[PDB]
């Protein structure tokens, strides 16, 4: 089988810089017919892989010419000039010279943008959910960078830890920031038994937390 | 338009088999190869095998030879991949892709979840601000299996949106999404969360109302 090696699991570049992604094959992909059977695709979270380069160096229609592919017979490079938010994702090479077709392990492109503090928003349980019997309190910590961040919940001044569910998005396709959603789920009775609800976010862009709160009976 | 249509999801019992479908349109189904690719959550792509619809000639990756069987129905222009005796190692997104000349086209992929648990529809909750810009949200709680597709105003509102990856907790998934618009815009102009969950054939709309 032909082994397609993508040496870099991940590569960081700051917006605007150019970057090069390498992929090597265990045998020449150049056919006697003159074509080099190598593809490059970009896959974004939740999307099917998208064609970037075919025949090793042809730019696919619809793809920005900031992208290019070149190579010898066994060493290939995908070059991206002026990297921007929409380029973040995982890049994969694929050989289709011989069966079985084989993919490289992929190279994730990470955009090292500027730091940014999170914009926080808190949301009380919806009347629908309460009628339903449960009570979830949601806080969104949006458009911040870097990825690390922490959230603390306090009910009537005391920290609450069980019932929390956190989730981080992948880098935003437009500004390369991250956002995180934290949901505190309580029983309705529990929720109705207390008044002050708060979520506090601590990010490296500050020693003091960005907090949002609300009082149930206000 | 060249397109390959695949169901969004398949819930399969451990040990049972599953047969994925890939309906083609926009070109002559018989003249081009249909390939199948596997991808586990967070991992890379793997080639399973392919088939030439006009003749049903096939090539399989040795790794999947005892797991997959590729067939087609030329009369409905559909390609199929049957996977036998599924285990948790088979849970993955499976794509079908064709190749027209040098150009490959991909289906959106089917997420196969191998589980003994029952499919459960999500409860969708509107998240309005506590009683410049304003941020609204939508909570999609307690469903199974993945995935759910969420949009706002039917896809019309896409800027300023953050849709958070589903997280599994206590055997059920939870997902949420937020959207930020200019405050003078809401509530004068409505904002509605549209949530679809393939596995339960459900599609719900929740309009965000001021508290
Ligand atoms: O036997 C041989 O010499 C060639 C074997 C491989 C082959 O037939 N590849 C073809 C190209 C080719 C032609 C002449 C010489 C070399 C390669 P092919 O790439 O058209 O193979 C058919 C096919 O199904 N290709 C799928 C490639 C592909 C797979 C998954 C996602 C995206 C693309």
């Amino acid at each position: 089988d032909i082994v397609m090696t993508q040496a870099a699991p991940s590569v960081p570049v700051t917006p605007g810089e150019s970057v090069s992604i390498s992929c090597r094959s265990s045998k020449s992909l150049l056919h006697s017919n003159g074509n080099t059977y190598l593809y490059w695709f970009l896959q974004r979270p939740g999307q099917s892989p998208q064609l970037l380069i075919y025949r090793m160096s042809n730019l696919a229609s619809g793809v920005p010419d900031r992208f290019s592919g070149s190579g010898s017979g066994t060493a290939f490079t995908l070059r991206i000039s002026r990297v921007e938010a929409e380029d973040v994702g995982v890049y994969y090479c694929l050989q289709h010279l011989e069966y079985p077709f084989t993919f490289g392990a992929g190279t994730k492109l990470e955009l090292k943008r500027a730091d940014a503090a999170p914009t926080v928003s808190i949301f009380p349980p919806s009347s629908e959910q309460l009628t339903s019997g449960g009570a979830s309190v949601v806080c969104f910590l949006n458009n911040f960078y870097p990825k690390d961040i922490n959230v603390k919940w306090k009910i009537d001044g005391s920290e609450r830890q069980n019932g929390v569910l956190n989730s981080w998005t992948d880098q935003d396709s437009k500004d390369s920031t991250y956002s995180m959603s934290s949901t505190l789920t309580l029983t309705k009775d529990e929720y109705e038994r207390h008044n002050s609800y708060t979520c506090e976010a601590t990010h490296k862009t500050s020693t003091s937390p960005i907090v949002k709160s609300f009082n149930r009976n206000e | 338009q060249v397109q390959l249509q695949q169901p969004g999801a398949e819930l399969v019992k451990p040990g049972a088999s599953v047969k994925l479908s890939c309906k083609a349109s926009g070109y002559t189904f018989t003249n081009y190869w249909i390939n199948w690719v596997k991808q586990r959550p967070g991992q890379g792509l793997e080639w399973i095998g392919n088939i030439y619809p006009g003749s049903s000639y096939t090539h399989y990756n040795e790794k999947f030879k005892n797991k997959a069987t590729l067939t087609v129905d030329t009369s409905s222009s559909t390609a199929y991949m049957q996977l036998s005796s599924l285990t948790s190692d088979d849970s993955a997104v499976y794509y079908c892709a064709n190749k027209l000349g040098w150009f490959p086209y991909w289906g959106q992929g089917t997420l196969v979840t191998v589980s003994a648990a029952k499919t459960t529809a999500p409860s969708v909750y509107p998240l309005a601000p506590v009683c410049s810009s304003v941020t609204l949200g939508c909570l999609v709680k307690g469903y199974f299996p993945e995935p759910v597709t969420l949009t706002w105003n039917s896809g019309s509102l896409s800027s300023g949106v953050h849709t958070f990856p589903a997280v599994l907790q206590s055997d059920l998934y939870t997902l949420s999404s937020s959207v930020t618009v200019t405050s003078s815009t809401w509530p004068s102009q409505s904002i509605t969360c549209n949530v679809a969950h393939p596995a339960s054939s459900t599609k719900v709309d929740k309009k965000i109302e001021p508290r």
